[PDB]
């Protein structure tokens, strides 16, 4: 269950870094 | 991502790399 | 900015709905 | 896309799993 | 309105924090 | 609702302490 | 606490996926 | 006993669904 | 504006996430 | 790397609770 | 400090408010 | 100033940066 909490984070931290770029997320 | 990034702190531009 | 907003909360939708399929996101 | 789709209109659960 | 969802989940994560053990209800 | 009151104006911690239990 | 922290995301889930019904929350 | 439940194990959509309302 | 409000939660993670190290200050 | 995103949450305390305050976090 | 002091145990409000 | 340049328009991290 703690990788699925790191992984909301993880993925909101994508969401700023890549910016225009977008990006992808799986498991 | 996952595996790097849930076990060590990872910076913006190891992130980056996913993007 | 409103767009840019959304944007954070729809990512975060997209991991919890998309599960293990992963997704792609680009703004 | 997505953005157009579910940042003018609430977009329920089913409607955001076609982006997956 | 598409503000107004937005705004909810922001409310729930305050009602959450605020309540603490009393708990809450939401509804839309 | 706490919609109305809340998303409309900017509530307090105090303000929202209302809607709970 | 990581028990707090998984709440924040078990409500933010609960908001989505319980829509126009709503939801209902306590820590116990 | 969503906390019991799904804070230990990862819950799906269908299981989180039981506490709406 | 209730908008501001909003918006002004996520600079906030945006800025745990970028400060790192340094940590920063915010006032609305 | 719980820290971390304890750490997440914490901000997002800090911002409610404070309000026209503001705070700080390093 | 409130890093040391709330990642360990749950912080209330009041004790939170002290970082403010 | 963050609000009146990142919530008027899109602020990038290394505007962000500036604040930290
Ligand atoms: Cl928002
Ligand atoms: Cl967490
Ligand atoms: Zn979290
Ligand atoms: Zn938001």
């Amino acid at each position: 269950v703690n990788q699925h909490l790191c992984g909301s984070h993880l993925v909101e931290a994508l969401y700023l870094v890549c910016g225009e770029r977008g990006f992808f997320y799986t498991x | 991502i996952v595996e790097q990034c849930c076990t060590s702190i990872c910076s913006l531009y190891q992130l980056e790399n996913y993007c």
